[PDB]
């Protein structure tokens, strides 16, 4: 993906300062908070009958690191993400049957959660070039998609 | 909100779908499926091959459905009480899907009402679908 | 664009049918219809008070032909619909200011159109050729928007 | 719906915003215009340039109609009245862009109200802002 030298060092020097076992875990609690019927994928991680519950659960925290730190990685190949995430996109269309839609959730839920942990920092020029890199991860997720 | 002249509109068009509404239901799944495969990642328990039984018969509980719906215009949300608790605790079929239906439920009206389909009945049947989604999504958080 | 010779041909056989100035009128007028919040950009047409005044207004079929004339003239490049449209891209975020979700709206209605117009040739898989298309051309139409 | 606790939450998040209301709409708006911009087509005639008078101008009156909002929140329609009147008639602006904004002011939020802004507030100001949007855009057709 095309980035401007300046949104690709606005990404780059954020992501040093995440640490993505904490952020992982707070992005999945939260999609699960606020889009509840995105519960429809996790019905065996236990209890996530509350926001405290959903939080606090292990699977979830568990969970919220592995797709983190997969997004780490396309971070690092933001030149060519959909060769990056091919496999991934296929095992999320043949194997666990994800509809797309749930990706750009995802990604708007990692940018409030940026924005929270990083507060004035996250600013505007900022939080626009992470808009384009999630919509861009989304994309390469969907590609394989048929 | 439909106003009174859009629910003479689709009163007007369902009624002549009559006894075709089951097989409406399933043409329109079938273009879903193919235009949108996307709406697949729901289905991954059915046997989607063209005329599966599977199809039609989700396709005429799909037209039963909206056949309850235009009978009870005027208390949609109450007609489709169950349906919204269904789909809300259940399915939990993410809203943009229905955009995609209801896009395909108006192509198939289109292709087979070419008398009833003009400009003011397609937009009565749009706002009507549209409608529907909202009841059918209302629960869901 | 990415189309299967099965898909290119059914697009192209059915567009021979295609009266371009009759279907643009139509499409057009349909859009303002259903959709009226598009006829924000059409204020200088006259009367669109109601269906038959829309329907009926000389100057929206006059942009209807001119629209769906360009449209047309894009399936011949169906391999290059980045680079047809650029321009008109251009033209329609700088000086016109449309929003790119209005392209998305003719599209469908455009779909529509051709559905009510072909009834029983316009099948399942003529309309997926017909989806990817409008989406292509929707797309190209809003790749230099800034 | 907006429960009880919704409504709750939105009233004690939207107090703590307090003065700072139309400092926190406009910072939301420069948000939706750099992150998205094709909503740009709808203020040819603005300056939108960092520190705009025109862009703090408008977030101020975002921002107090959201105010008057959360003041009313169980009658909602009436309060909204003639800002519903205005988007659907003359303003005339793509459902869509309702979510791109919405999105940026939960932004906002999230980092001015570290504290605040707990995921079971987050939802509830969610909700609260798909409320809004809807009422806003129910008189389109
Ligand atoms: C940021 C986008 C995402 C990335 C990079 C990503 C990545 C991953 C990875 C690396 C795995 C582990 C594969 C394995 O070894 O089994 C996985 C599994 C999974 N993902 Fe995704 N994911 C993303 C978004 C989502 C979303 C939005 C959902 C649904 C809301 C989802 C649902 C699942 C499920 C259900 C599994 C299997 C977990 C299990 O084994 O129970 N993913 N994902
Ligand atoms: C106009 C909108 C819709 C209507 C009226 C509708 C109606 C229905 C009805 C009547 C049923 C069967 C309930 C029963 O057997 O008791 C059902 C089930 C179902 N619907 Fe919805 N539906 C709509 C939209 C959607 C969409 C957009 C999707 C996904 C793309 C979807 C996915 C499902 C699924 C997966 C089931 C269960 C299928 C099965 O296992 O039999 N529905 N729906
Ligand atoms: C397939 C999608 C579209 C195509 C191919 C297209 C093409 C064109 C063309 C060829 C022109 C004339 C350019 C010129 O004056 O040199 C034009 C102008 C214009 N278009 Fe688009 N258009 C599309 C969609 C839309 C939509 C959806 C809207 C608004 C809802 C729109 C609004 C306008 C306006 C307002 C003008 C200027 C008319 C005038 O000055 O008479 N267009 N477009
Ligand atoms: C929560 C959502 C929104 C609220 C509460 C809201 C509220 C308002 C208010 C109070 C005004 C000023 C009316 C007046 O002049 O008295 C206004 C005008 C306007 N709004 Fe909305 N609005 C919302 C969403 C949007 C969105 C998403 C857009 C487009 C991206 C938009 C575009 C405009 C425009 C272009 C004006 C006129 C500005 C001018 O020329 O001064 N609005 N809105």
């Amino acid at each position: 993906m095309h980035l401007t030298p300046e949104e690709k060092s606005a990404v780059t020097a954020l992501w040093g300062k995440v640490n993505v076992d904490e952020v992982g875990g707070e992005a999945l609690g939260r999609l699960l908070v606020v889009y509840p019927a995105t519960q429809r994928f996790f019905e065996s991680f236990g209890d996530l009958s509350t926001p405290d519950a959903v939080m606090g659960n292990p699977k979830v925290k568990a969970h919220g690191k592995k797709v983190l730190g997969a997004f780490s990685d396309g971070l690092a190949h933001l030149d060519n993400l959909k060769g990056t995430f091919a496999t991934l996109s296929e095992l999320h269309c043949d194997k666990l049957h994800v509809d797309p839609e749930n990706f750009r959730l995802l990604g708007n839920v990692l940018v409030c959660v940026l924005a929270h942990h990083f507060g004035k920092e996250f600013t505007p020029p900022v939080q626009a070039a992470y808009q384009k890199v999630v919509a861009g991860v989304a994309n390469a997720l969907a590609h394989k998609y048929h | 909100v439909l106003s009174p002249a859009d629910k003479t509109n689709v009163k007007a068009a369902w009624g002549k779908v009559g006894a075709h509404a089951g097989e409406y239901g399933a043409e329109a799944l079938e273009r879903m499926f193919l235009s949108f495969p996307t709406t697949k990642t729901y289905f991954p328990h059915f046997d989607l091959s063209h005329g599966s039984a599977q199809v039609k018969g989700h396709g005429k509980k799909v037209a039963d459905a909206l056949t309850n719906a235009v009978a009870h215009v005027d208390d949609m949300p109450n007609a489709l009480s169950a349906l919204s608790d269904l789909h809300a605790h259940k399915l939990r079929v993410d809203p943009v899907n229905f955009k995609l239906l209801s896009h395909c439920l108006l192509v198939t009206l289109a292709a087979h009402l070419p008398a009833e389909f003009t400009p003011a009945v397609h937009a009565s049947l749009d706002k009507f679908l549209a409608s529907v989604s909202t009841v059918l999504t209302s629960k869901y958080r």
